[PDB]
């Protein structure tokens, strides 16, 4: 996270780490949505033309983390993965559409103070809250500049950004499962994901209930904290009906 | 049934240092 | 990053 802060105890108790086994290093974030499930984007898992593909035994996830680097006894609890499953149209080869991947813990993990779930919203809480100017909130361990680590979770909120601005940024084609948040160059301030930090969620607090949304997976961008780009997020609402599929039937 | 409501914030009506900066940018 | 048990 770019132009973030120190995330406070207990901020932020659905992250998750995908942390690779061998050698031992940070993926990506990931996000707890229940005892047994952990959202992430698929591109942390699956990506052909850098050779990526990982399967179940080449990871773990931590939960309930603070330190980037520390084995956080009696706090962190470790899960291997039972079963890894894809956006069957994940679109890898052209624009990074349908960019989730759900994963299924071995055993489902205990609740602490540190570990808890988030909320995935339903159609009314996208039509609330996923409007232009609205900030959510993004966390994670990964990169604090473009070209360097954290000691702990690093938060950072930001703003969503209007649809055609977003799409004026950026080459690549935008699609309905995507939105894009951060500052404009005009706004003065800063923020953005960066290296280790994509499959973490983007979050909202809804007004009417107080409850934290997860809106968004960290998809993609053009470097990170640029002038004039944006960080660009998988539309979580949008792919719901695949989440709720892949849970019934397994 | 309790997603979303924080152990160490919202479960004790603590708020955490800028859960405000969101709030006052929902302003529709 | 530290080991893990
Ligand atoms: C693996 C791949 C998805 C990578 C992927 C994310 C990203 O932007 N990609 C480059 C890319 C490829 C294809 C297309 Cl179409 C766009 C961007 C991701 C990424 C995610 C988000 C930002 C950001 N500045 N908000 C910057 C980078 N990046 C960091 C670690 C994995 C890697
Ligand atoms: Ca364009
Ligand atoms: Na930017």
């Amino acid at each position: 996270i770019v132009e973030g802060s120190d995330a406070e105890i207990g901020m932020s108790p659905w992250q998750v780490m995908l942390f690779r086994k061998s050698p031992q290093e940070l993926l990506c974030g990931a996000s707890l949505i229940s005892d047994r499930w952990v959202l992430t984007a698929a591109h942390c898992l699956l990506y052909p033309p850098w050779d990526k593909n990982f399967t179940e035994n080449d990871l773990l996830v931590r939960i309930g983390k603070h330190s980037r680097t520390r084995y956080e006894r009696n706090i962190e609890k470790i899960s291997m993965l039972e079963k890894i499953y894809i956006h069957p149209r994940y679109n890898w080869r052209e624009n990074l559409d349908r960019d989730i991947a759900l994963m299924k813990l071995k055993k489902p993990v205990a609740f602490s103070d540190y570990i808890h779930p988030v909320c995935l919203p339903d159609r009314e809480t996208a039509a609330s809250l996923l409007q232009a100017g609205y900030k959510g909130r993004v966390t994670g361990w990964g990169n604090l500049k473009e070209t360097g680590q954290p000691s702990v979770l690093q938060v950072v909120n930001l703003p969503i950004v209007e649809r055609p601005v977003c799409k004026d940024s950026t080459r690549i084609r935008i699609t309905d499962n995507m939105f894009c948040a951060g500052y404009k160059p005009d706004e003065g301030k800063r923020g953005d994901a960066c290296e280790g930090d994509s499959g973490g969620p983007f979050v909202m607090k809804s007004p009417f209930n107080n409850r934290w949304y997860q809106m968004g997976i960290v998809s993609w961008g053009e470097g990170c904290d640029r002038d004039g780009k944006y960080g660009f997020y998988t539309h979580v609402f949008r792919l719901k009906k695949w989440i709720q599929k892949v849970i019934d039937q397994f | 049934a309790d997603c979303g409501l924080r152990p160490l914030f919202e479960k004790k009506s603590l708020e955490d240092k800028t859960e405000r900066e969101l709030l006052e940018s929902y302003i529709d | 990053f530290e080991e893990i048990p």
